[PDB]
RNA sequence: GGCCAGCAUCAGUUUUGGUGGCAGGAUAAAUCCAUAGGAAUGUAGCUUGCCUGGUAAGUAUUAUAGCCUGUG
RNA sequence: AGAACUGGCGAUGCGGGAUGAACCGAACGUAGAGUUAAGGUGCCGGAAUACACGCUCAUCAGACACACAAAAGGUGUUAGUUCAUCUAGACAGCCGGACGGUGGCCAUGGAAGUCGGAAUCCGCUAAGGAGUGUGUAACAACUCACCGGCCGAAUGAACUA
RNA sequence: GCAGUCAAGCGUUAGCGACAUUGCUUUUGAUUCUUCGAUGUCGGCUCUUCCUAUCAUACCGAAGCAGAAUUCGGUAA
RNA sequence: GGCAUGCCGCGAAGCUACCAUCCGCUGGAUUAUGGCUGAACGCCUCUAAGUCAGAAUCCAUGCUAGAACGCGGUGAUUUCUUGCUCCACACAAUAUAGAUGGAUACGAAUAAGGCGUCCUUGUGGCGUCGCUGAACCAUAGCAGGCUAGCAACGGUGCACUUGGCGGAAAGGCCUUGGGUGCUUGCUGGCGAAUUGCAAUGUCAUUUUGCGUGGGGAUAAAUCAUUUGUAUACGACUUAGA
């Protein structure tokens, strides 16, 4: 009979870092343009979407169905550097790293720990080398062109722009899908300090996989028949695959929550706000199902590492309405207008 | 006589080469091995695979984490065979093993350095013609060594560079030989010839 | 006025090389020379079909090579 | 199971046998020199990865208290014995003959040789089975048992290690 | 098993003996209504680990296997 | 308002659920099996040589952890503990799994190759070599002195300087320009003693510290408060010049 879990997931010691490191990246298709392999963000909360589907041969074909969906915060991102790797018998080794020298205070805080007590002796000294006519970054580009057949770009999250006010941002590597590494490095150099749009990397109905750290539960350490004669739960990296993206959330403008059917002008911000989270005011991605971890936990979005031709991925969504009632209790209305209509005027109104 | 000797694994028997390397190491002789992926083992491929699988089963019965690592790299496999020949659990064995180094392919700066072979260990010389033999590279690839393709490109590049260097050396030596022939018939040349040169 | 070594030759144990003269075999035997013969895995030559100038067995037991046998 | 008899341990050190209280050797004070028994001379392991005649492909050979699952069997290998084929053309490979009474006699819708079954003849020759098989309602259709046309020098059968 | 039978081979070379072989081995799918002194602690829960002399799934194979479905040899833990 | 976790209906939240929801991979090598070519044996043949398709089998793709004693890159590294670091030498102690000339670089085949040559550039012809590296350089001066010239103007140590190549651990190699020593390639003027018939007779550096003098830089994390996504206890992630 089965056992108390999967032996491949044991031992289950605590994760070495809150941020889930990417184990692998999708194969580099040279014929495709210079796109982005993955993205990083913080998940806000859960919501319910009611929609119909075009699924011929299914019992619920042409019938409206409600499925669990989640909203992940993903504000605009700016590239901070580029990293190249060379294949070796010991594996892929980092050749050299480059920086634009135009690093925001967020990455400086991330690098340091006691920023308030820190003297703020940032990269300025090294930047002074770059703050010239050049020929240094040109040398780095030449080195990464002659070698480093695989290039990974470095980006940092706009933690300051996140609804949950914070000063320290996360940093992680992201690969490219473009042609020969010449185009990759040229695009990376041109895109230094340039804003990155989430919608440019994903699209509706796209199948994606994500990695995150599950909720911790503290110490979790009876039958006296275990050994023959002849202690932690949660707070570990976990992966999930085959997640359908229903719609790209352009949360910097109204009408994102309402669909073409309901057109109930409002934002996806649940009444009162997300539990233990702020108020979304920037770009976000809508993905069905659920992702490990809790609110404010960093998550990574990847396109499954491979292309899928199954009809499930091909099928397109027909969102009719998105639920945004107050999750802080037994919510009954989507916007204050509905609550006022139901209850009418109140003492506070006069 | 040389302080350091580089042995090419290509076309060499694992057992004899390992035995001679271990014997030389115990006498205070630095030895380094290159192109270990090109090493060969007698017998047919299936027999070698079955023999290797037998060692894989061996491990710590109850604690399946501290058992001897079942290395997949050809260099590590070659080192493991030499380990059993030397007194590993001794100070002398540990000291001798330090002098020994094994790498897949020919990484620098050993690429520029001279390479030699062991006449009493050549597979082509000692193994009878027609006898089945197995290449260590194939076994490594079959046992999860996902690095054969990576080594191939570096080996090809090094071979091209060495071919260019050999062409330059041949061009120089042709002129050297022409000059030596021109210098012949001189009195010093006659004296050298009469004195064994 | 002693202790530790080197050098030359010494007596015992012992190890590894060089060299000369003798006795024994079939008074070693092969090899070498002479003598009369035999054969082919036929030597020169001759002979027949083919064809650039070789080829095959037919003859040829030593001839423009040699072998063996018996004896001295 | 039981008898007389021999050796060792008993009372025992030492070299080797991975190690074995019964194995091989071996006359036990303290040191030096040189030669050996047993085991060997690829490493642990001190000694030739020595010569020479052959075998061994083994999916875990082989280095195994030698004891029995052990008798054969392998279109696996190496070496040998006997009996015949033979230039009155050695075995094997391509082509034809394979007849005539006859479709034998009894069984009977059909057994023309190949669903039943007794002998299997005589005529005839280089040779022909009242049939070896493949397949037919009934022959019919094709092969060899046996022979010849070409080849072209050793071949087939039973045993032993 | 016993007692033979044929006799590949070994034989004091009269005897042995491999494989087959005959007799125990309610002929009308009837009913035996049969289930005969185990002197011993083991028996059953959960989970793990190992074998294949493997039930399903998987692999292919031989069948009066036309399909459905069925009989069986083998690979595979 | 306390009291009898007194209770009642609701009740977030702590726990937690087939008693709720989202997902649960794809390329090769094989077993048995079906074949190819083709012997073995003048036939034949899936096997002896190779090879095709081929199992939930095997390897990786993917997933969890990560050598707590593996690795690469990146930023900084103390202004009055003036403390610290690089480089030229300056004395010491340290110890060398053990210097006592030189790791001298094609690859492929081993029933075949390297070199020069001819063209027709060929899987070509000719000559040349292996049958060991017992090979090539270099090796003369106090562990290598003080000097005179001869002809070459070559060989080479040394700091600058020009460009190129090298990322598998590159940290290495070649080279443009002269400058400064050696030159035993050749011939001469001198010291060798006494270190007593031998007592390795050292002149190789590994690291560390203080000194001179030309430059170089002006940080950290923890303690503590706080926070809670972490949370038995520890650890850990946030915020305050």
């Amino acid at each position: 009979a089965p056992r108390h879990g999967h032996l491949g997931f044991l031992p289950r010691k605590r994760a070495a870092s809150i941020r889930a490191r990417v184990k692998a990246f999708p194969k580099d298709d040279r014929s495709k343009p210079v796109a982005l392999t993955s993205f990083l963000g913080y998940k806000a909360g859960m919501t319910t979407i009611v929609r119909d589907l075009d699924r011929p041969g299914s019992k619920f074909h042409k019938r409206e169905v409600v499925e669990a969906v989640t909203v992940v915060d993903t504000p605009p991102v700016v590239v901070v550097g580029v990293v190249g790797y060379v294949e070796t018998p010991r594996g892929l080794r980092s050749l050299t790293t480059v920086w634009a020298e135009h690093l925001s205070d967020e990455v400086k805080r991330r690098f340091y720990k006691n920023w308030y007590k820190s003297k703020k002796k940032a990269f300025t000294k090294y930047s002074a080398k770059y703050a010239q006519d050049g020929a240094g970054i040109e040398r780095e580009l030449a080195r990464i062109k002659k070698y480093a057949s695989v290039v990974r770009v470095l980006v940092h999250t706009q933690i300051r722009k996140t609804p949950l006010a914070q000063k320290k941002a996360h940093l992680a590597e992201i690969q490219l899908n473009g042609g020969s590494i010449s185009e990759k490095v040229d695009w990376a150099r041109e895109h230094f300090e340039k804003t990155v749009a989430v919608d440019s990397v994903f699209e509706q109905n796209e199948m994606i996989d994500a990695i995150a750290v599950t909720k911790g539960h503290g110490f979790e350490g009876k039958v006296a028949c275990i050994g023959a004669w002849h202690g932690q739960r949660g707070y570990h990296s976990r992966t999930s695959i085959n997640h359908k993206i229903y719609r790209v959330g352009k949360g910097d403008d109204e009408a994102n929550g309402a669909t073409s059917f309901d057109r109930t002008k409002k934002t996806i911000t649940p009444m009162g706000g997300f539990v233990h989270y702020g108020e979304i005011k920037n770009d976000f991605i809508m993905v069905k199902g659920c992702i490990p971890g809790n609110r404010k936990r960093i998550v990574t979005l990847r396109k499954s590492l491979y292309t899928n031709t199954s009809r499930k991925a091909l099928e397109e969504v027909s969102l009719k309405w998105i639920d945004t009632a107050s999750k802080f209790g037994k919510g009954r209305f989507q916007t204050p207008a509905e609550k006022h209509a139901f209850m009418g005027t109140l003492k506070k109104d006069l | 006589v040389e302080p350091v000797v580089v042995i090419d694994g290509k076309g060499h028997l694992v057992g004899r080469l390992a035995s001679v390397v271990a014997k030389q190491l115990l006498n205070g002789q630095k030895i380094v091995v290159v192109r270990a992926e090109e090493l060969n083992i007698s017998g047919e491929f299936f027999r070698n695979k079955l023999k290797y699988h037998d060692f894989l089963r061996k491990a710590t019965a109850f604690n399946k984490t501290r058992g001897p690592f079942h290395f997949r790299a050809p260099s590590r496999i070659f080192y493991k065979a030499l380990r059993g020949m030397v007194s590993h659990k001794t100070a002398r064995g540990k000291a001798a093993l330090e002098r020994l180094k094994v790498f897949e392919g020919i990484p620098p700066p050993y690429d520029k350095k001279k390479r030699v072979v062991v006449p009493q260990a050549l597979r082509v010389l000692r193994l009878k013609p027609g006898r089945k033999y197995t290449t260590l590279g194939k076994l490594s690839t079959s046992v999860g060594w996902k690095y054969e393709d990576v080594v191939a490109k570096l080996e090809a590049k090094r071979k091209v560079s060495s071919a260019e260097y050999y062409a330059k050396k041949r061009a120089f030596t042709k002129k050297v030989a022409s000059a030596n022939a021109t210098a012949a018939e001189s009195d010093v040349a006659k004296q050298l010839a009469a004195l064994g040169y």
